[PDB]
């Protein structure tokens, strides 16, 4: 009987050789996730059709702000294959109300939060 | 050929972000600039509603976090002053 | 040359092999999928420290449902309507 | 659909835009019942918008009937000759403006199909393609297997 | 018969109107044009979709003939005014293969060399200069 | 074929193409020198087609035919 | 390190060297040089210029039209500076962008014409064995320019 | 570029006569150049029902 899958504690610890690899640090770890969600639903079973609305990914290639605590961390680990988890990096501040009209997301997972379109 | 473009930093699909989508595509002669485009407008709206939802769940994060630390510390002085007397 | 019953059910079937396209298909798939075993590493609060960090978010959320529920009841019904519709007899002198 | 459909290349009338922009519609004819019911939102935009539409745009000569032979009605006719005739039968006012702000809007040519979304009429400026465009000239003009 | 419908001419000269151009009883008879009517409007909202595509695999022809006309390929072409940043789409560029050549000869005389830069660059990996084509423009 | 000369202005927002029009040299030109079946096989292998191109279509096809059909350009 | 040549040492496609940035700016300069006075003094005959206006992207030569699907909120006869330009070709140059050539280099202005309905377009679905029929007509908004001028800088 | 209709047009669609030499050459090559030549997918011209195709001779 096909179920749903616990998935062993081993896989979510990672090794140096991923954080020189991939470009996270163990010691201060990022505020929130950005989740896309790259593959459909349909022909998956009906408890990851249940997570994938609870997360709000239903509209394919669309980002999705997630904060890192672990109960999120429960619900994207049994989605993990049909979604795309990068951290929100802030390589400025957080947008206070003065520019937070004015932002952008940009694809390295960044917000940068002066949006000119302008020759540099 | 959108595998280049996300190596670079620029989006995998060109008339996603880019100048080609949030430039304005008129102005009048005389140089009045133009009503702003339905589009854009619905973009920037999606792009507030997103930062909005930033600041709300860092300041639930963090807050989370400093509550946290009083809740430890009441506890420690409550030890310390339970083992008074 | 005739696969016996139908092509792709039963216990003889047509025969489907793999690509080159279909290994990296489904090679760049697992490393997108290793990436986000990656990211799921690293939480930030401790399962103890969450508990209770956005109670108060939750209970006005839900009494905006709650209070969305209840604040249904028939529209109002006035006058103009009745004799806006006298108006369909209406003429030049 | 398109097959049954006739079509027609996109046009100007007279070169329309280019030395100034000529108001293609010259008439208009609301036809509109005094004691009448279907042409109560007719009548509601004569007293309403018709002066203040006529004082907008001027180029346009607009005719006030009363009783047409069926429906009232707006006749525009424009600078091609053409006749669009469209029925203003049990409409609001907002419906009925913005019709006729829609048949000043446009020219007289035709609503069938138009085969392409662009007309050129000096299309080419580095020279249309032929097949000797790009290839290399021979020496003596030979062609190949040709001795002298 | 106390109400019985006197409107059917219009409805089945609804249908009949959009039959004329048929072959054999299905552009005169009701039951027959009907059925083929409908059929061809379903082939007309089919044949949006199926519009967009042969566009564009003509445009992906006539693109492909030039530039194998001047020594490229279609995917070198391609894929190198991708390298540098020239959003033109098929429609310009198979316009500019008829229309105007020597456009078309810059366009393809520039993707082979940024090609040659692209790999002459990446061919002697390690820190040098980058290629004179291989410069982006940064957007912020 | 392609003899171009190609650029970048200083900043490197454009790319300037400079492409003249060669002309053909005098050395590379020459000098001007001064039934029904059988039908449709001589005019066929005339005009290097198949004969089915050649033969009559019925009234009913020829009905179908727009003698006025839109022009352009 | 030196091979012989036989079939497989050097692959089939041919050498470039790529030449050396010094003298390559140099015929850079010389080019745009040459480009630009060309510009300053009208050796030019009429140009074309692809412009991205709506969500595509036209080849637009002086004194034409073009069709656009939506309505654009201008009144009759009103000129529009084009801005979006990103290829200006003429006879013996052209000036491509990356992606977009500047607004001071290159101005092309159209005006809107006409403001029309398009023809009624037929939306059909059908599904078989199911009773299964809708029908819609959609008469889609659509605004016709004329392009007037491209004109263009000589600010290289 | 300047000319009339009529010449513009000949010029434009009017067949080529292309001589292709056969020896030592695998036919799928031969075949392969040579049908792209015949249907007309070396033209920008090339449209499906233009009948544009070329000429080819194959010795």
């Amino acid at each position: 009987k096909f179920t749903r899958s616990r998935i062993p504690e081993k896989v979510f610890q990672a090794s140096p050789e991923d954080h020189e690899k991939y470009g996270g640090d163990p010691q201060n770890p990022h505020k929130l996730h950005i989740v896309t969600r790259i593959k459909s639903t349909r022909r998956r079973p009906y408890w990851e059709k249940d997570i994938i609305k609870m997360l709000g990914l239903e509209k394919a290639h669309t980002p999705q702000v997630h904060k890192n605590i672990p109960s999120v961390n429960a619900k994207l680990k049994v989605v993990k294959h049909l979604i795309r988890i990068k951290p929100l990096k802030l390589p400025q501040g957080l947008p206070a109300e003065e520019n937070m009209s004015n932002t952008c997301l940009k694809s390295t997972g960044e917000l940068v939060v002066q949006w000119h379109l302008k020759p540099v | 050929g959108g595998q280049w473009r996300l190596q670079q930093g620029l989006a995998a699909n060109p008339s996603g972000y880019g100048p080609l989508t949030e430039l304005p595509d008129w102005s009048y002669a005389d140089g009045r600039p133009a009503p702003p485009m339905k589009g854009q407008l619905r973009r920037k709206a999606e792009r507030e509603t997103f930062a909005r939802r930033v600041v709300l769940l860092s300041q639930e994060m963090d807050a989370g976090l400093q509550a946290w630390q009083l809740r430890q510390q009441k506890l420690q002085e409550e030890q310390r002053k339970q083992e008074n007397a | 040359g005739r696969i016996p019953g139908r092509q792709w059910i039963g216990k003889h079937r047509r025969p489907r092999f793999v690509s080159l396209r279909a290994k990296q298909n489904m090679i760049r798939r697992l490393e997108i999928e290793a990436e986000n075993h990656y990211w799921l590493s690293m939480p930030y609060m401790t399962r103890e420290q969450e508990r209770g960090h956005a109670a108060v978010r939750r209970r006005e959320a839900f009494e905006a449902i709650k209070a969305a529920a209840t604040s249904k009841f028939p529209p109002h019904r006035f006058i103009a309507d009745q004799l806006d519709h006298l108006n369909v007899t209406k003429k030049w002198s | 659909t398109a097959r049954g459909t006739p079509s027609r290349f996109l046009a100007s009338v007279l070169h329309n835009g280019l030395g100034r922009y000529v108001q293609q519609l010259q008439r208009l004819s609301f036809s509109v019942s005094r004691d009448g019911a279907s042409s109560r939102g007719a009548r509601e935009f004569v007293e309403r918008e018709v002066i203040d539409f006529a004082r907008r745009n001027p180029g346009v000569v607009i005719y006030v009937n009363s009783r047409p032979c069926c429906v009232p009605r707006v006749v525009a006719e424009y600078l091609n000759g053409a006749v669009r005739e469209e029925s203003i039968h049990c409409k609001s006012v907002e419906e009925i403006s913005t019709l006729v702000q829609k048949l000043a809007d446009q020219s007289g040519l035709d609503v069938i199909r138009i085969r392409k979304p662009f007309h050129t009429d000096n299309p080419s400026i580095q020279g249309q393609w032929h097949p000797f465009t790009n290839k290399p000239t021979t020496f003596r003009g030979l062609r190949p297997r040709e001795v002298q | 018969l106390r109400n019985r419908v006197t409107d059917r001419y219009f409805r089945i000269q609804e249908v009949l109107k959009h039959a004329r151009h048929f072959r054999g009883r299905k552009n005169r008879c009701y039951r027959l044009a009907v059925r083929t009517v409908i059929r061809a409007f379903v082939k007309c909202t089919k044949a949006r979709y199926l519009k967009k595509k042969n566009m564009r695999t003509l445009w992906i022809n006539r693109i492909t003939a030039a530039s194998q006309e001047h020594g490229l390929k279609y995917p070198a072409l391609i894929g190198n005014l991708v390298k540098c940043q020239v959003e033109l789409n098929r429609k310009v560029l198979a316009d500019l293969a008829i229309y105007e050549p020597k456009t078309f000869k810059s366009l393809a005389a520039l993707a082979s060399r940024r090609r040659h830069e692209g790999f002459a660059a990446a061919l002697g990996d390690g820190k040098e200069p980058e290629g004179i084509f291989s410069r982006v423009v940064q957007y912020h | 074929n392609c003899n171009v000369e190609l650029a970048l202005t200083s900043d490197g927002r454009t790319i300037v193409c400079y492409h003249p029009s060669v002309d053909i040299p005098y050395e590379h030109t020459k000098p001007i020198p001064r039934e029904e079946g059988p039908m449709i096989e001589q005019l066929s292998k005339m005009f290097f087609t198949t004969k089915h191109r050649w033969y009559p279509h019925g009234r009913y096809h020829r009905c179908r035919k727009n003698l006025n059909p839109p022009k352009d350009r | 390190g030196y091979v012989p040549k036989t079939s497989l040492s050097s692959p089939p496609w041919p050498e470039v060297v790529l030449p050396d940035p010094v003298e390559e700016t140099r015929h850079h300069a010389e080019v745009v040089k040459k480009v630009n006075e060309m510009i300053v003094t009208g050796q030019y005959g009429r140009l074309f210029a692809v412009v991205h206006f709506a969500s595509r992207q036209w080849k637009v030569t002086s004194e034409d039209l073009i069709l656009i699907g939506n309505e654009l909120d201008l009144a009759c006869g009103e000129r529009i500076r084009l801005e979006k330009v990103l290829l200006v070709g003429a006879d013996n140059f052209t000036l491509l962008g990356k992606p977009l050539l500047g607004k001071d280099l290159v101005r092309v202005e159209a005006t809107v014409i006409e403001k029309t309905e398009s023809w009624p377009r037929i939306i059909m679905r059908f599904r078989k064995r199911k009773n299964f029929k809708k029908k819609r007509i959609v008469t889609t908004p659509q605004t016709v320019l004329r392009i007037n001028s491209i004109e263009i800088a000589p600010c290289l | 570029s300047s000319f009339s209709r009529a010449p513009q047009q000949w010029a434009t669609f009017a067949r080529i006569w292309y001589l292709l030499d056969g020896k030592m050459q695998p036919p799928g090559k031969l075949a392969a150049m040579a049908s792209i030549r015949l249907q007309g997918l070396h033209k920008p011209v090339y449209h499906a029902l233009s009948d544009c195709g070329d000429h080819v001779v194959i010795m």
